[PDB]
């Protein structure tokens, strides 16, 4: 018939086209040499606990940053409330409130938490590096792309940064090392 | 009225065997001999000015291709060969990377030309549609081009930019890494980048044909709310050689003036950042992305819930809409009002020579366009955030509610007749 | 005043003494930690700068590090033809090809060179492996002197670079005093040199285009004055 | 006659404010409702797979170009990232390589469907022009594009191939520097083919823009030597949807067999050797340049002073014009001869299919092309000297002398009058 | 007959054990002389091949040669995700990574491997560090061989490479009599995986477009039967 | 007036649409890290005296060959007459006759020509690389790009190729070396 004839062949025009143009669309897709996407092992090798160090890894920076008392005690001395983002994005455990207990880092396979810190080094915004340092108006980061104060454990501060810095999947390697991935 | 005077092909044997293909007809009948009126002023220039730039880029970046090489190892060298090595190397690249800024700048004027002497309005809206195109063309074109050189403000102007479309809920992140080639920024999105831009440029040349063959179909605006009074024509001289020659001696003024510039102040536009390597483990102060973005930037980081005109309080409503979103929707919408505009002013009326309260709000609007570039630059510290706020405000109040209430009551002027405006 | 160079304007074509005494200390004193591999060795011979003697590149060139291959690994003889070297790190700096865009430029060089006074009056200790720079931004600065909101206090900032001359550190053989100063200026116009080495052909190209370019908008301004007039003639 | 039926725009208000852009006029009127003859064979629908596959090829190299990077020690490497890595890869690859040849083989089939239906004969003479000038565009262009992997053969091919510009006196060394960007080959020439084969095939879609705008003023050839009768012509059905049916159908099946190859046998018309990385210290043996310029390559390396037809020692006359020069001098005038056939048959004639002294000599005319393509493959030892000189000098002798001696003493048959051919 | 492979066909997408078989023979012999650069480690998880144990992988990645870095000059643990060594010269042959592709291909491998025999009763004192094969062309022959214009009288010519196998050179773990044909079938099977590793897809990609083609042009071919009807009926 | 001030104008456009012009297609010439084109030392360092020796210089290949007594003796009893180039293109020299005693090479610094021979490997119909160790039908070298018989001196025979191969300028090191250029 006609109609049925007409239309059909007009459908199958159709899927042929959008299976050749699918592929178009999918090649600029990650490859199989971006799929890899695995770990690195850094070794904290005693860098002056206190001051900082990053590691380059997935193309973002990791930063691992020892901790300085009175970071600490502004960390610790933050409660809940007036905090923007209180979901301690760290995925190393569940959705527990973003506490410093929780939010700083496991125990060197040992039993203290308020020493290290390794969070990654991206801005939620839009994904720039913040200065570290201490810097800012709450003395822990600053990103100068738009103006997003972090604080001593990375929660996000007084800018349009919605959420704090997240923490990667990491344990210890017995006192001497870092496992990212 | 229009004549097209087709010449009739009686010229001799070789304009009579010429009948196989017309193409010197179309030339001479149309877009040489296309009446034009009298009254035109010297900022009908712009456009000349435009695809001069739009030939002089294509062929110098035909040039560059044949010196730079695409990879995150070879990219800088190969620019750096360019400049010392290549002979004209420098002229290439500065007339490419500066000839950029003047073809913003003199878009930016034949856009405002626009507003003015009602050009949007009817029977030219599809001349409006193409250009708004366009821009979005070539502003992805500057962008994409920005980065190649592989210097520091490349890599961080590409991840915010980017990471604006993964802001979005649900298919942010998707579209992010589709479009970088991967998570991140690395050689794959180099090389996406380049060809991207290296294609983009013809795109823009047969959407400048059609833009070429619409306002030739539609009369040219004029400074009056007067058409060429078709029914023979006194007034409308033709394009050539009268209209040519003014465009060609302006344009001649134009390049003066951008060479001088190439040879004396050829870095004074750009980042210096831009010259030192990429170091994704290190951000520079103050990105700053360029200066043709700057408005848009920061109509974007302006919306930041630290105002008590804050919508994004209000907004929040909805668990989705968060900020971010907000802004890039405010963006969007900063540009698409603009396009809208011929279907906004609801005036049976014509250009601002003749409504005063225009006039005010119009040069109110170019000096917001000023602030915004000014304030893209400044930190987001008081008091640049309440002014970024109000400045955008604006913009956006002008283009929805001004021109209607104008189009209301705003006819206290009389109107020119006779085109032929002999003074 | 401001210690204007050369070419600091619509000409100044690189005066060439200056650069070979720049030339002089870049080889003695800065490359000892900096590099220029955006450098190649055969431009001390090209025009506009130091016009060197070929045969005294190749012997300089032979007498620098070893640059190996790329094709059969095996240290050659590092042929003029490959670029400077490279010290990039454990106590080395940048690179110093294009130092002088990344920053009025030169100025920079110069008023960094120059200012390494001592500790200020707020924390005369100062800091152990950091030293003082009066101009330099980029660098940490103690609590002590710091603002209430974290803005420094002083000029500058500390830099990790040591202060690289002391008052008569090497001697020129066209005769002249060589103190702090002048060898700051020198190396500040060889590191120009390094970062735009086709300035003079800049200058040229954009006198002779500003001539044309002026003739032929007059030309057309005559023409259209021309042709427009029957009809600018009665108002 | 020529009917247009512009379609009066009485559609409804959508195409009544299409006034503002003619565009749908355009389309509709013109290149759609064309009327074309019923006598239409299966040789009509070249030109359509010739469009498809210049899509085809353009589509493909935008994608690969996202992943291909310019240079001698990352283009190899660049290829095999594409052939394993990517999504999609080798079938890009295999669909430009082989599309290149499916090319080449309609333009030959499409070029021979037009010698024998007096196609080139007046009133179609620019057509015919602008097409050899599109031939030369995408030898051109096939040429820059085999050597971006700098494999083996890529090396050698762009050697020989430009050796031949330094063949001649006075200017060829100067010529040959400035296409290679140097003495020898090297990174800057694989630069310049990679910007150039990105560039040429836009002009040719703009040639191809003529090359329709021409057929469509000048009427379709038609199996005979008859017009469309034009004073109402009830012949002369229109384009959409018959004749588009047709070579949509025909092209559905020439994609059929293409992909069949490209799945079964892909490496079948390539060359091994550009398997390996390059080696400017070792050429391998039978460099074989393709399939597509062998009949010129052998045109070329044919005349060598070694047959006593040998024209090289007559021509030694003139000391400048040696073997070589004599050689590149045959080639471009096989091309430029096949160019001058218009104007070469003095025929008041039309399609061979009246003409049968015509035919023979036709068909020995694809034989020769058919053995000259066999022949530049073989080497230069005895026999094939003597078969390649007697095929160029059967090409020239027919496109010089042969159609002549038949405009003259060829009218023995009697010509069909009513284009409506109902039999 | 002709030991056709299984790929040879419209079918046949690489039976995997063979695969395996050949990666025992290839990293236990030829790796010792030859190298595959456009090879991952990680393509032996990849589908289509040898699927084997990503963590294998790992283990058979870190125990190979060290790779040394491409950002900062130290000997790392040569990760997955980098290539195949790579053994360049001093006794050393080429790349096998698309040396099935660069001759029908795996047929050349077979029968080159295959076939050593010692040299002919034309010159049966040979060559001093050269060995003879039956089917390699492209090597050098002695003057006793060759005709009366140069060419040679030999099946073969004299390759550089010796003989690869013996006997019972290997074991294999499935349980499979070891002998040199089994195994060189399955090296060059393996060698046509590592040029050709996306075969299968390449053959289904076929199946399903000429399947779906042919169904739009037996469609298109009813419509223009249809269309054309009424001006082809009456002849 | 009309005809002057049009014309004029007419000059002026052209002149500047020709030097800027003239730019794009000199950016296409050999660049400066072209320019340099220097010479190489090859060591010849006892390599078998007889069969061959090749070494990359100027991006093209130099042959530097020992001398066979046969493939010698043939060379010298080779009569100008019947010789297509008989220019000896050697450049270490004037245009003498295209001989063997001219065309072998210097002496070592010292008083013999039979015994090597360095020529530019680059086939003068085109620029293909001849293969070397004995081929051809005249004990030399053959050409496979379009079949040019090569002689044992390198003088052109048998093909389309006009002229010898080439003898850059090159002297010894004293007994151990080479130098090109
Ligand atoms: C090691 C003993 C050095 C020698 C000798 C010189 N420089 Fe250097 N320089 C060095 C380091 C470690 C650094 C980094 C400083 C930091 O805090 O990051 C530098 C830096 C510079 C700079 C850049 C300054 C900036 O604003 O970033 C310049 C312009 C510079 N140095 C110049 C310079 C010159 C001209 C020298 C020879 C006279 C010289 N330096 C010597 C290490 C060392
Ligand atoms: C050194 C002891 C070798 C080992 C073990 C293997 N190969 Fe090899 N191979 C070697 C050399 C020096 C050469 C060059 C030979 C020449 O005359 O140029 C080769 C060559 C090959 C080839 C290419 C043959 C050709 O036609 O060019 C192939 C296909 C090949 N070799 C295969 C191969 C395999 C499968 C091996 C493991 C079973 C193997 N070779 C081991 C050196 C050595
Ligand atoms: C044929 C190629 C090509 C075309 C066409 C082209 N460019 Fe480019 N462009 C390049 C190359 C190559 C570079 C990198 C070299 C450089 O930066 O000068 C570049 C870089 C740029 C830069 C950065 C300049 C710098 O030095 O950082 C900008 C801005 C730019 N392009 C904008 C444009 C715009 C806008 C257009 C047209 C609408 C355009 N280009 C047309 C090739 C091209
Ligand atoms: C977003 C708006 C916009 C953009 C961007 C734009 N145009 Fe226009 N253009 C217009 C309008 C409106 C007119 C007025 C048409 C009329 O008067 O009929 C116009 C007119 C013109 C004219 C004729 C009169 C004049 O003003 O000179 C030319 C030529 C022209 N444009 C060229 C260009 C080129 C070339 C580009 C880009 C490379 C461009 N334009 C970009 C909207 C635009
Ligand atoms: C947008 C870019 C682009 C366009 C347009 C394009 N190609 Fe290519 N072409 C490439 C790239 C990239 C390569 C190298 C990768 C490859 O060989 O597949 C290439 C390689 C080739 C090859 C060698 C194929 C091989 O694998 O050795 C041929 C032949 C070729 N092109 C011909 C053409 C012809 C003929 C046209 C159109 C008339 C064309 N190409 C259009 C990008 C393009
Ligand atoms: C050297 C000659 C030549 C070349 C190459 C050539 N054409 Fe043609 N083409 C012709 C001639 C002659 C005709 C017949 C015109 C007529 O009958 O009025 C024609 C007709 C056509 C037609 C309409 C009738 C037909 O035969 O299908 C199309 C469509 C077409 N060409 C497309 C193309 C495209 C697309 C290309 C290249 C990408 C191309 N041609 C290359 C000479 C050429
Ligand atoms: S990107 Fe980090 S705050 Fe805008
Ligand atoms: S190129 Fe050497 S003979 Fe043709």
């Amino acid at each position: 018939r006609r109609d049925f004839l007409y239309h059909a062949t007009a459908a199958t025009g159709v899927v042929v086209t959008g299976a050749a143009v699918w592929p178009l669309i999918n090649q600029m897709n990650a490859s199989a040499d971006v799929k890899a996407m695995a770990s690195i092992f850094v070794d904290v090798s005693a860098v002056e606990v206190g001051t900082q160090l990053t590691v380059k890894w997935r193309g973002k920076p990791v930063f691992i940053r020892r901790r300085d008392e009175k970071d600490i005690e502004l960390a610790r001395s933050v409660p809940l409330g007036a905090l923007r983002d209180t979901s301690a994005e760290n995925a190393n455990k569940p959705g527990a409130e973003a506490t410093d207990e929780n939010r700083t880092l496991p125990a060197f396979d040992g039993t203290n938490t308020g020493e290290w810190l390794v969070m990654l080094g991206v801005c939620t915004h839009l994904g720039c590096v913040p200065m570290g340092d201490k810097s800012g108006d709450f003395g822990g980061w600053f990103c100068p792309c738009h103006g997003s104060h972090y604080d001593s454990a990375g929660r996000i501060r007084k800018g349009p940064a919605p959420r704090n810095l997240d923490i990667p999947v990491a344990a210890f390697v017995d006192e001497t090392t870092i496992k990212l991935g | 009225s229009g004549i097209p005077h087709d010449h009739y092909e009686p010229k001799t044997g070789i304009e009579k065997w010429l009948h196989d293909r017309l193409p010197i007809v179309g030339l001479v009948y149309d877009t040489i001999m296309i009446p034009t009126p009298k009254n035109l002023n010297w900022w009908w220039i712009w456009g000349i000015v435009l695809a001069f730039t739009l030939v002089l880029q294509i062929v110098t970046g035909i040039v560059l291709a044949m010196h730079y090489t695409p990879h995150v190892d070879l990219a800088f060298a190969s620019v750096e060969h360019i400049m010392r090595d290549v002979n004209g190397g420098w002229a290439m690249r500065y007339i490419h990377a500066n000839g950029a800024s003047l073809f913003f700048l003199a878009v930016y004027i034949h856009i405002f030309r626009g507003l003015y002497y009602g050009s949007y309005k009817a029977p030219r809206e599809i001349t409006w549609i193409v250009g708004m195109v366009i821009y979005l063309l070539m502003m992805g074109t500057a962008f994409m081009g920005y980065v190649l050189p592989w210097g520091q403000m490349s890599f961080w102007g590409a991840t915010v930019i980017t990471g604006l479309f993964g802001a979005i809920p649900g298919i942010g992140p998707s579209i992010q890494a589709w479009l970088l080639g991967g998570p991140a920024v690395d050689n794959a999105t180099l090389n996406r980048f380049f060809s991207l831009h290296y294609l983009l440029p013809f795109v823009i040349a047969a959407l400048v044909a059609i833009h070429i063959w619409a306002f030739h179909t539609t009369g040219n605006n004029n400074p009056t709310g007067v058409e060429v009074r078709r029914t023979a024509e006194k007034d409308t001289l033709p394009f050539w050689p009268y209209f040519v020659i003014k465009d060609l001696f302006a344009l001649a003024l134009v390049l003066l003036g951008f060479f001088a510039v190439v040879a004396y102040m050829p870095n004074y536009l750009g980042h210096p950042d831009n010259y030192v390597q990429a170091n994704p483990l290190s951000t520079p102060a103050h990105i700053v992305p360029e200066w043709y973005f700057l408005p848009f930037y920061a109509i974007l980081r302006a919306f930041a819930a630290d105002v008590w005109v804050v919508i994004l309080v209000d907004g929040l409503t909805f668990g989705i809409v968060d900020a971010k979103f907000f802004g890039v929707i405010a963006m969007f919408g900063a540009i698409a009002v603009m396009a809208l505009a011929p279907w906004l002013d609801t005036s049976k009326v014509r250009s601002g020579a003749y409504r005063p309260k225009f006039r005010m709000w119009f040069w109110f609007l170019v000096l917001d366009f000023v602030v915004l570039t000014w304030v893209g630059a400044m930190p987001t510290e008081y008091p640049y955030d309440w002014i970024s706020l109000i400045a955008s405000t604006y913009w956006f109040a002008y283009f929805l509610v001004i021109l209607p209430l104008l189009g209301a009551t705003e006819k206290p002027e009389p109107i020119p007749a006779s085109i032929e405006e002999d003074f | 005043p401001d210690h204007a160079f050369s070419f600091e304007g619509i000409f100044g074509k690189y005066d060439q003494a200056q650069l070979r005494r720049g030339f002089q200390v870049y080889n003695e004193v800065c490359s000892a930690c900096h590099g220029m591999k955006f450098v190649p060795i055969r431009t001390l011979a090209d025009d506009g700068g130091p016009q060197l003697d070929p045969t005294f590149v190749r012997e300089y060139a032979a007498g620098l590090d070893t640059i190996i291959d790329k094709d059969s690994g095996e240290e050659r003889d590092r042929k003029e033809t490959d670029m400077f070297p490279t010290r990039v790190g454990d106590g080395m700096g940048p690179d110093l090809s294009v130092m002088a865009k990344a920053r009025g430029g030169p100025e920079y060089i110069y008023n960094y060179v120059i200012g390494f006074e001592e500790n200020p009056e707020c924390a005369p200790e100062g800091i152990d492996g950091y030293y003082y720079n009066k101009t330099f931004q980029i660098g940490g600065v103690p609590d002590t002197c710091k603002d209430a909101a974290g803005v420094k206090i002083t000029h500058g900032s500390w830099a990790r670079m040591p202060p690289p001359l002391v008052d008569d550190q090497v001697t020129y053989e066209d005769g002249t005093p060589a103190t702090v100063d002048q060898m700051a200026q020198d190396v500040s116009a060889f590191l120009m040199w390094a970062a735009e080495p086709k300035l003079v052909a800049r200058k040229q190209m954009g006198l002779v285009a500003m001539v044309m370019l002026g003739l032929l908008s007059v030309m057309l301004y005559l023409t259209n004055k021309r042709l427009w007039a029957p009809y600018k003639g009665h108002k």
